[PDB]
């Protein structure tokens, strides 16, 4: 089946021209057409037969296809381009759709994120559970990675962790969560939850008390 | 120019479901048109094709043999029936208009779409959550405020709300986006920033809604 | 003249799209004529495959 590759993600400075790729076989061959996904939205067409704008669409985008390669090109990249850009063609009676490449405008300046770090409550433990509940907050741009380490070990078993949320500030929040027994919690003498961004890193610790 | 799906809800592995979209603000009877799915989080899956008098449809590989498009252009309407339903048909269905000339003469595009009907396929039932406090501590106290929250557990499906004092506190609050578990069931938790000074004398209560299981939750969160 | 551009000068004139042939693409050089292939002229135009119910041949000029 046809194939369309996409970069999962670029990032682009306001005023900034942003280059989006889409690969196919013989994608030259093919009109492309391209969409644009903002979070909780429907797709709306950006492009229609390789470079033809859908009256309704700024300027600064325009896109060519030759060869095995259509780019969808955004100058001057404002900060309501933010989205999700997805190529797509026809194809032996198909749609297809690209993996689809989240542009991210850096409208704000860097921001670390806040952590905060809960042990298990008395009431869950009663429930012969155990949650440990790490709380990623405030931070810019949306990406961090989260480690859980246990006496210092790290730990990737009943590890869950959610992908980044715009909050109301345009800074971004996460969570990860950490399923224990009741009596691993109580075997290990401290509990850990690191997290990294922008290099920087932010760990909390959490024991038995 | 408007596309509104209905017919989404949860349903479990090997049900059925019938989608529908009733199109309005363009001629119905001249332009093919297109189920288009996006399992959440995820990229966009073309699921099936319908000319103006269906006289031409087409499925994806994934679905062929289960799903059937179909259209009744004097209701200017377009349905979509799922059978043999898997969990990895989980998605929001968009219902998008095609061309008005066949894909193969250059109108292979798709515009525009509608706002789209979740279909949750799931082994899980409907169950309320557990709410634990997250209690404020020494390590959680940020110098000058403090940071408590609720961890509401083991839910299904979403959503749940969380208040705090029944909406009256609103400043510091965050309430973070749902995880699912491996189980099948959701959990999250809110969490609320408040003066340090006071831990000891004001009193915080997370109330949490399910609808879907009807269940409504006080929990007093206290050091 | 390129398959794209066929397909491109087709749904530009789609709504004169009949069984008497199409005006010619270019005024200059060489171009295209369409027309739906006659025992097709009462398929909605939407479900005309473009192999096999729309006739084109060039339109040579200078």
């Amino acid at each position: 089946s046809y194939e369309l590759t996409q970069a999962p993600s670029v990032s682009v400075s306001p005023g900034q021209t942003a280059t989006i790729t889409c690969s196919g076989d013989k994608l030259g061959d093919k009109f492309t057409s391209w969409y644009q996904q903002k979070p909780g939205q429907s797709p709306v067409l950006v492009i229609y037969q390789d470079s033809k704008r859908p009256s309704g669409i700024p300027e600064r985008f325009s896109a060519s296809n030759s060869g095995n390669t259509a780019t969808l090109t955004i100058s001057g990249t404002r900060a309501m381009d933010e989205a999700d850009y997805y190529c797509q063609a026809w194809d032996s009676n198909t749609y297809v759709f690209g993996t689809g490449t989240r542009v991210a405008v850096l409208s704000q300046p860097k921001a670390n994120p806040t952590v905060t770090l809960f042990p298990p409550s008395s009431e869950e433990l009663q429930a012969n559970k155990a949650t440990l509940v790490c709380l990623i907050s405030d931070f810019y741009p949306g990406a961090v990675t989260v480690a859980w380490k246990a006496d210092g070990s790290p730990v990737k078993a009943g590890v869950e962790t959610t992908k980044p949320s715009k909050q109301s500030n345009n800074k971004y929040a996460a969570s990860s969560y950490l399923s224990l027994t009741p009596e691993q919690w109580k075997s290990h003498r401290s509990y850990s939850c690191q997290v990294t961004h922008e290099g920087s890193t932010v760990e909390k610790t959490v024991a038995p008390t | 120019v408007q596309l509104v799906e209905s017919g989404g809800g949860l349903v479990q592995p090997g049900g059925s479901l019938r989608l529908s979209c009733v199109a309005s603000g363009f001629n119905f009877t001249t332009y093919s048109m297109n189920w288009v799915r996006q399992a959440p989080g995820k990229g966009l899956e073309w699921v099936s094709y319908i000319s103006s008098h269906s006289n031409l449809i087409y499925y994806a590989t994934s679905v062929k043999g289960r799903f059937t498009i179909s259209r009744d252009n004097a209701k200017n309407s377009l349905y979509l029936q799922m059978n043999s339903l898997r969990a990895e048909d989980t998605a929001l269905y968009y219902c998008a208009r095609g061309g008005s000339l066949h894909p193969s003469a250059g109108a292979d595009w798709i515009d525009p779409w509608g706002q789209g009907t979740l279909v949750t396929v799931s082994s899980a039932s409907t169950k309320g959550p557990s709410v634990f406090p997250l209690a404020p501590s020494s390590k959680s106290t940020s110098g000058g405020t403090a940071a408590l929250g609720c961890l509401v557990k083991d839910y299904f499906p979403e959503p749940v709300t969380v208040s705090w004092n029944s909406g009256a506190l609103t400043s510091g609050v965050h309430t973070f986006p749902a995880v699912l578990q491996s189980s099948g069931l959701y959990s999250l938790s809110s969490v609320v920033t408040v003066p340090s000074s006071s831990l000891g004398t004001q009193t915080y209560i997370c109330n949490v809604n399910h609808k879907p299981s009807n269940t409504k939750v006080d929990k007093k969160v206290e050091p | 003249p390129s398959d794209k551009h066929i397909k491109e000068y087709l749904n530009k004139i789609q709504n004169s799209l009949s069984t008497e042939w199409s005006p010619c693409s270019v005024t200059c050089g060489n171009g295209i004529q369409v027309r739906i292939k006659p025992g097709s002229a009462n398929k909605p135009k939407d479900e005309l495959d473009y192999a096999n119910d729309i006739e084109k041949k060039i339109c040579k000029m200078e």
